[PDB]
């Protein structure tokens, strides 16, 4: 939709991924203030609002933690406390039909000062004072829901802009919205360190022939030392063996 | 259940504006698209809009594209179309449906198979002011076979008076007129049967034409200049 | 057998448990709802999960809101009471759940015998078989011999 | 908008038989996949409409399979393998691809019965209906078929178009036949100054126009 009907996506349970933004996909503006891009993937966040619309391109260089504007404090609010990310792509030929898309139009002149992130999918009739209007504009009140430019080549003040502008809330339960280990290959006849889902060790970590069982995880010996564990992707029994020491 | 309700119409004087709102339920809201399509009482289905799971609308119809203004309420599930100049082909029946297909229908919303259906606004574009009814009984041709008879509320207004025969006793074989336009705007309709041919010479006719808004029946007369 | 229903209140004001078991499905819910005591015969809701010759074991506890469900299945062929014999017992469901539980009570269904045991902190020793299973134990509290 | 047409829009199909319907759009509907979106869809008086067969071809859910849909691009037509009175109605077809969608002028499809006698009646005003300013007459159409029946209206050697609307009816299956009402309004100025008032409507099994000619009120 167009912004005046943004959409409010409570989302979670996903990848938290940048590079799709930049460089895995070239889409127009990642933009954001406080946290950074490199660290989206690595960090879990529990919930995000994702903010998912079409606004014009001429206001994108109006958000901002403040910069006011026709988009910015009239058809969607950026305050300061911008904890997340803007994600906006060009949509030239995506929201601007050459016959006219009279459908993503704008909420131009908002009734009231945008809340902080407002719902602004508000669109009735733009609020002058106490007249009970027979629904027709007089003489103080425009169309707030005015249609754009709607050309394939859009001017420097009508250009087609999608947006997702994720702010993160992580206050509650974690939904762990985040990539996993970065698990790589496995190693064997080689001392290596080793963290296989919280045990942190040190050895040499080769093929065996003990079976377990199906609930079983770890293994250990007279002195509770870890001697056994399984691959986590996969079936498969791995034996431990100190790297060797000794004197000289 | 599933029983999408549909609404926002009513007395609409041409030249207004409102928020058509449809309630849906059965599903997922902010991810599945409800479409306006409009169906005008005698008109057939067309098409006005959409909304998706990222609230992805789409356009409007041939001659209303731009007045009309989409936005949704995903919380409660609720859909209102912006309404702009209602007249003779911008009125309708404002169904609301939902396409079966699942995310990514391909680019494109799931928009096609909506085969589930709600109810329809009553959008009407008529509003004037009022005076009391009149009828004219109808009679067959001037002449053990077949014929047609009813009376005519005509020159009333507004819909509906009903019309039926002593107590509903020889009604079978019904078709009810609709409403006609006359210069200054009032109503007309009927309830012809087909019945056998007793009209003229031995019977001097009655029908039941009931004021319904004012909870009120006449058991009128019915019989040709004779 | 197949009804279970776990509480302290037990008038739908906190979270009551209830796992059941329908002809093709297995239910679990915490939600607060008083529904019937009896299912029939043929011939809030925070969390909610959905698919004499038999012995069935069932340990139930909970610790930190996490209640642990450990079960066995086994044949025999007897109907007088259970015979004397050992076996393992295997753990099958945890639940992170985080509730307060007082009671429980079984449920059943109309067209007999069943047992249950409390546990207290003991002191175990066990013998872990070249395989991995608990083939034998002893307790440390029971008499002289067994200290 | 989009230039949407069926054909043929009328054609009079007995019940049991098949019946092609087609469907012109305007605006393309070829995803890169060979993608036909124009469903076909039936709308009846009364009930909830008919989604027919959704993506062109793929019979569509909750109607009978009986429709058959074939075609490509922009041209789509249905078959309906053997309609009956559930089947038969009002037809459309929808798409989804590039707005604005404009549909077609919904083909009525109905029940065809074998020529039939007509019953030509007219309904001269009664006794309260001369002096009050309007004095209306209906020309009605009863157990006839087929359902196209013109109508003229003959005073004086002129025609009555405008000052006569009409209104029409649903079917009596009992014989297959339907009702034609052309209504004539007339003010009392100019109603009673002449006397012949001819309302000539042409049957199809009796081919002369059915001619009833009224003095007055009778
Ligand atoms: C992960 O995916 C691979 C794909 O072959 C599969 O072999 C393996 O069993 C999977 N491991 C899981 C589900 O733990
Ligand atoms: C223990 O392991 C061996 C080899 O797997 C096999 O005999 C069987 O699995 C077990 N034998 C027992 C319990 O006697």
């Amino acid at each position: 939709a167009s912004v005046y009907a943004w959409n409010r996506k409570r989302i979670s349970n996903c990848v938290a991924d940048y590079s799709v933004l930049y460089n895995s996909a070239s889409f127009s503006t990642f933009k954001c203030y406080g946290v950074s891009p490199t660290k989206l993937n690595d960090l879990c966040f529990t919930n995000v609002y994702a903010d998912s619309f079409v606004i014009r391109g001429d206001e994108v260089r109006q958000i901002a933690p403040g910069q006011t504007g026709k988009i910015a404090d009239y058809n969607y609010k950026l305050p300061d406390d911008f904890t997340g990310c803007v994600i906006a792509w060009n949509s030239n030929n995506l929201d601007s039909k050459v016959g006219g898309n009279y459908n993503y139009l704008y909420r131009l002149f908002r009734k009231s000062n945008l809340k902080p992130f407002e719902r602004d999918i508000s669109t009735e009739i733009y609020q002058a004072g106490s007249t009970p209007c027979n629904g027709v504009e007089g003489f103080n009140c425009y169309f707030p829901l005015q249609s754009y430019g709607f050309q394939p080549t859009n001017g420097v003040g009508y250009q087609p802009y999608r947006v997702v502008v994720l702010s993160f809330e992580l206050l509650h339960a974690p939904a762990t919205v985040c990539g996993p280990k970065k698990s790589t290959n496995l190693v064997k006849n080689k001392c290596v360190n080793f963290n296989f889902n919280g045990l942190t060790g040190t050895g040499v970590l080769t093929e065996s022939n003990k079976k377990f069982l199906p609930f079983q995880q770890f293994g250990r010996d007279i002195a509770d030392t870890t001697d056994a564990v399984r691959d986590p992707q996969t079936l498969e029994i791995l034996d431990i063996t100190p790297c060797s020491f000794g004197g000289v | 259940q599933v029983q999408l309700l549909e609404s926002g119409g009513g007395l609409v004087q041409p030249g207004r504006s409102l928020r058509l709102s449809c309630a849906a339920s059965g599903f997922t809201f902010d991810d599945y698209a409800m479409h306006w399509v409009r169906q005008a009482p005698g008109k057939g289905l067309e098409w006005v809009s959409g909304v998706s799971w990222n609230s992805g609308t789409i356009g409007y119809a041939d001659s209303v594209k731009g007045r009309f203004t989409i936005s949704r309420d995903n919380a409660k599930n609720s859909l209102y179309l912006h309404m702009r100049s209602l007249r003779a082909e911008d009125t309708a029946l404002y169904y609301c449906a939902k396409a079966v297909e699942m995310v990514r229908g391909l680019g494109a919303d799931p928009e096609y198979g909506m085969d589930v259906w709600g109810q329809g606004t009553t959008v009407t574009v008529s509003s004037a002011s009022t005076k009391g009814p009149s009828v004219f009984p109808l009679a067959p041709s001037s002449k053990g076979g077949t014929a047609a008879l009813g009376c005519l509320v005509k020159d009333y207004f507004p819909e509906p008076v009903t019309v039926s025969w002593n107590s509903g006793a020889l009604t079978s074989g019904v078709h009810t007129f609709p409403a006609v336009l006359q210069s200054s705007g009032l109503y007309s309709l009927s309830s012809v049967v087909t019945v056998p041919s007793s009209s003229l010479g031995t019977q001097t006719y009655i029908c039941n034409v009931n004021h319904k808004p004012s909870n009120t029946k006449v058991d009128k007369k019915v019989e040709p200049k004779s | 057998i197949r009804g279970w229903i776990f509480g302290t209140t037990l008038d739908s004001k906190t979270q009551s448990l209830l796992i059941v078991n329908n002809a093709t499905n297995v239910v679990i819910k915490v939600c607060e709802f008083q529904f019937c005591n009896d299912p029939f015969l043929g011939v809030n809701c925070t969390f909610e999960y959905v698919s004499f010759k038999n012995l069935r074991e069932f340990v139930f506890k909970n610790i930190d809101g996490y209640f642990k469900i450990y079960s066995k299945h086994t044949p025999i062929n007897l109907v007088r009471d259970l015979p004397q014999g050992f076996s393992a017992l295997e753990p099958l469901v945890d639940l992170p759940i985080g509730i307060n539980i007082t009671r429980f009570q079984t449920l059943l269904a109309l067209h007999a015998a069943y047992y249950v045991g409390y546990l207290q902190p003991r002191t175990f020793l066990l013998k872990y078989n070249e395989n991995g299973t608990i083939t034998d134990a002893v307790d440390c509290a029971l008499d002289p011999l067994s200290e | 908008d989009i230039v949407m047409t069926q054909s043929p829009l009328s054609l009079p199909v007995t019940p049991g038989e098949p019946a092609s319907i087609s469907c012109r759009s305007s605006q393309s509907l070829l995803h890169s996949n060979g993608y036909n979106y124009l469903d076909w869809y039936l709308q009846k008086p009364g009930q909830s409409p008919q989604l027919l067969i959704y993506l062109g071809s793929n019979r569509a859910s909750g109607v009978p399979d009986r429709f058959s849909g074939s075609g490509s691009g922009t041209d789509f037509t249905l078959k309906i393998s053997r309609v009956e009175a559930e089947d038969v109605g009002v037809y459309y077809c929808m798409q989804a691809l590039q707005t604005p969608f404009t549909f077609g002028p919904g083909t009525k499809v109905d029940i065809k019965r074998t020529v039939a006698a007509p019953s030509v009646f007219i309904f001269p005003p009664s006794d309260e209906q001369l002096k009050s300013g309007t004095a209306s007459v209906v020309c009605l159409l009863n157990n006839f078929y087929p359902r196209e029946a013109k109508v003229q209206w003959k005073v004086d050697n002129a025609l009555q178009s405008g000052n006569s609307q009409e209104s029409v009816t649903e079917q009596d299956s009992k014989d297959s036949t339907y009702s034609l009402s052309s209504t004539l309004t007339l003010s009392k100025a100019d109603y009673e100054k002449h006397k012949v008032y001819a309302c000539e409507v042409t049957h199809q099994g009796l081919s002369s126009p059915v001619t009833k000619s009224f003095n007055r009120g009778e």
